[PDB]
RNA sequence: UAAGGAACUCGGCAAAAUGACCCCGUAACUUCGGGAGAAGGGGUGCUCUGUUAGGGUGCAAGCCCGAGAGAGCCGCAGUGA
RNA sequence: CGCAUUAGCUAGUUGGUGAGGUAACGGCUCACCAAGGCGACGAUGCGUAGCCGACCUGAGAGGGUGAUCGGCCACACUGGGACUGAGACACGGCCCAGACUCCUACGGGAGGCAGCAGUAGGGAAUCUUCCGCAAUGGACGAAAGUCUGACGGAGCAACGCCGCGUGAGUGAUGAAGGUUUUCGGAUCGUAAAGCUCUGUUGUUAGGGAAGAACAAGUGCCGUUCGAAUAGGGCGGUACCUUGACGGUACCUAACCAGAAAGCCACGGCUAACUACGUGCCAGCAGCCGCGGUAAUACGUAGGUGGCAAGCGUUGUCCGGAAUUAUUGGGCGUAAAGGGCUCGCAGGCGGUUUCUUAAGUCUGAUGUGAAAGCCCCCGGCUCAACCGGGGAGGGUCAUUGGAAACUGGGGAACUUGAGUGCAGAAGAGGAGAGUGGAAUUCCACGUGUAGCGGUGAAAUGCGUAGAGAUGUGGAGGAACACCAGUGGCGAAGGCGACUCUCUGGUCUGUAACUGACGCUGAGGAGCGAAAGCGUGGGGAGCGAACAGGAUUAGAUACCCUGGUAGUCCACGCCGUAAACGAUGAGUGCUAAGUGUUAGGGGGUUUCCGCCCCUUAGUGCUGCAGCUAACGCAUUAAGCACUCCGCCUGGGGAGU
RNA sequence: CCGAAGGUGGGACAGAUGAUUGGGGUGAAGUCGUAACAAGGUAGCCGUAUCGGAAGGUGCGGCUGG
RNA sequence: CCUCCU
């Protein structure tokens, strides 16, 4: 359940789109990523598997991406739980961390406000 | 190593060894035990005075003492200084420096614990050879 | 048989010592069986509690076997030879 | 805290019931019952250690230390016990025992410097047998006061840290004076030469501290008690009194900047050179390295940047050292993938939904002394220093939320993983039997002088007829051709044929199951060759061994022989460059081309061609990776899980 | 009754020391050969066995890091 | 076959 490597690998070879097995949180990550401007639309099909639809992330609609050099790292099975106070910022801004909360995500202000740091990405 | 592996078996630091082990052991007459005490010098008695050839690429007759310390450990130690400071079987104080040439000589005899000379009329820092400054 | 205790003698030869039962405990070494009763220690009579607990025999009465305890008693010494 | 090269420990042990004891709960003690308790989350044992505030270091994570100063603990010559009490099971008590000191006219007594000083001894090394309770704090007492080596002071010691200095300032002979020499010099050097201005301090005499609050003694007044005006005490209120340091700090004022500069370093790291004397000597050295007759690193002699009465040397700790790597490293060839499986524990685990709320997050409240370091930081002239308000401080309570994620329960799902069904290939394994070729030996026929061997020879075998040739017999071992970066197997491995028994893999189909999965320390198993045990077998080959050569020698290579062994059964051993020098699983990330076993689909009657596709097996090559070589969908790429392993070379796989 | 010290006993563990002995390290110019590095003059190396003054040799199997 | 030390 690592979309990040799927993205990195396709992003490296400047692929137009990629089909990632869908899960609720992998759906909710792709939309966080889409907040910038990736994904145009997907095709929900008759469900046989729970993810056959995939995420269909299409960050390279044109020849070259305006949003290129996508990079992620902080995804270990050893759980890394952030304090609302001590949520990090990727590159001191210019990068986001998908901090899984009971009710919120994203910036440093969206930590002391929202609360549960939980997961931490880059 | 995996995190699980690091938990199961931690990291292990390198054991650093002292360059002067003989000055690290004290002694007790009563218990007849070495004690762990960080000494800067040790008094001893010279069991043998002579000369030894250095290793390549050097040649010399390097004057030294086999010395028996207060802690009961027998060391070899270099008699430093130009001119005959070699001395004979007698009490002496020792120091912690190796003679790179002489293999086994890990200690210097301190000049000034008794009758000494070393290098007389030293240019600067006139305190390394027991050179009493004349007036 | 005083004191001593192998000084005896080729040589502890001879003698002395040890010795039963129950209990504790037991090394090197080993062919893993042993070594082993290793070694070294402790208990041991009699009386009462008491025809004790318990067991054998028997319908019972009774007869027989019988720990382990507790409390005593006596002697220099209780597997008192 | 360390050690598994410490794995079992415990028997009042674990719980019960009762009794007793204790300030007190309690195997705390005992009686009587059971059979527990502890331990791979490390029991038990051994080693080491007082713990903490802090301290040193570091960007921090961390690491080290726990002298001085504050708190908790423990101990008081060694060991045992109680007494007295609110309280020791006693630091200058006792009782008893022990080893030491003292006294004893010998019967018996006395004491414990880990209190201050001091001594001896040990050691590299650590003070005065000092003065005073004036101050602060004790104990006692109503108070005066006494006692106080607590404490305040002073002595000693450059052992630290630091003072504010040891002046400021005017002034170019660049004199004097130095060691060099291209016989000339040049820099110190406005600093001094000649001064001429101020007193941080002190060179000698006069003033003189603060520290002292007082406690009381006394005199008075409101309050509460008071038979009461007694007579005291307690709130405001007078008056009174005392200093070890010490005639010491500090001031004035002369003699007057006089008394107050130092040590170390100068290849490079790191800003800083020449004579002479040595001649691998003498000596030097943190590292690299200097010296053998022209030494910018040695002996001497003259010459210069830091910090400032010291700085050199040795010792210890942290840093540098992303050099044990959590932050923050590795394992194809540098050190490093376990020889390979099966797997217990453990670690890790697809998607949806519901519920839970241990983890996770979050609000609020309590503490985390004082000192120290630090945020604002103030005061004492700033300081080498003292006060307040904060902050940090917790994997910490308690409680109320949130619920995505991790975990738990319930319900689903089919993509993982299995099952069923239908095909496929295979030297996968075990057992029994069987075949042909060749070698060897034996017998026999024919035949006759060599054969064999080498670089060249010789030993061998041959006229007791070898070698060659023909025929037959005996026996053992290995399987030409097929045969191929072909196949199968977890690895080691597996190659004649046949049968018997038996394991796995691949493809297709999705009927069924519905995370049933991955990895896997220890454990168990398998594991080339050699080796070992017992019993067989023994053709060929062939360690050893012998002989012949070769050679200086030849315990080798070459030749001729030849034992174990190689083979079989059973058992053991457990290792190999057991290699892809590349752990397993999963996903993802250009192409091109062979080949092995399948599948589907083209027009076609097939064959055949072409397209697609699964799983192997090769080659080339993108991106990316790499110290480079190279790797590259069979990754050494990009990721996640789990295991194994590495930490300079030797010593030593000892 | 409990009970310190003491006594006796057999074990456990740790250090020191010991005739002698074993390899190891180190040491300007010792002796013997020449094993390795080139096809190192018999490719080398790994495991194992055996033999030999010594490096080493030889067998069997393995590897290419020939 | 070997080729002293710095
Ligand atoms: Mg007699
Ligand atoms: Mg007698
Ligand atoms: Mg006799
Ligand atoms: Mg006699
Ligand atoms: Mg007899
Ligand atoms: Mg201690
Ligand atoms: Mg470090
Ligand atoms: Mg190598
Ligand atoms: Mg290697
Ligand atoms: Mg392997
Ligand atoms: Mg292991
Ligand atoms: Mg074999
Ligand atoms: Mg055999
Ligand atoms: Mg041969
Ligand atoms: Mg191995
Ligand atoms: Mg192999
Ligand atoms: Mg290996
Ligand atoms: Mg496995
Ligand atoms: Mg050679
Ligand atoms: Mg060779
Ligand atoms: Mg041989």
């Amino acid at each position: 359940a690592d979309m990040l490597t799927r993205i990195r690998n396709a992003n490296m070879v400047r692929h137009e789109k990629l089909e990632i097995p869908a899960s609720k949180l992998k759906r909710e990550i792709a939309e966080i990523l889409k907040r910038e401007g990736f994904i145009r639309d997907v095709e929900f099909v008759e469900d046989s598997k729970q993810g056959i639809i995939r995420v269909f992330l299409k960050y390279g609609q044109n020849n070259e991406r305006v949003i290129t050099g996508l990079k992620r790292i902080s995804k270990p099975g050893l759980r890394v739980y952030a304090k609302s106070n001590e949520v990090p910022r990727v590159l001191n801004g210019l990068g986001i961390a998908i901090i899984s909360t009971s009710q919120g995500v994203l910036t440093d202000k969206e930590a002391r406000a929202k609360q549960a740091g939980g997961e931490v990405l880059a | 190593p995996t995190i699980n592996q690091l938990i199961r078996k931690g990291r292990v630091s390198k054991v650093e060894n002292s360059k002067s082990p003989a000055l690290n052991k004290g002694y007790n007459s009563f218990k007849k035990e070495h004690t762990n005490v960080s000494s800067p010098q040790k008094r001893g008695v010279c069991t043998r005075v002579g000369t030894m050839t250095p290793k390549k690429p050097n040649s010399a007759l390097r004057k030294y003492a086999r010395v028996r310390l207060t802690n009961g450990i027998e060391v070899t130690a270099y008699i430093p200084g130009i001119g005959h400071n070699l001395q004979e079987h007698s009490v002496v104080l020792i120091r912690g420096g190796r003679v790179k040439d002489l293999p086994g000589v890990r200690y210097h005899i301190v000049r000034g614990a008794l009758d000494t000379a070393g290098v007389e009329n030293r240019a600067q820092g006139r305190s390394k050879y027991g050179t009493k400054k004349p007036k």
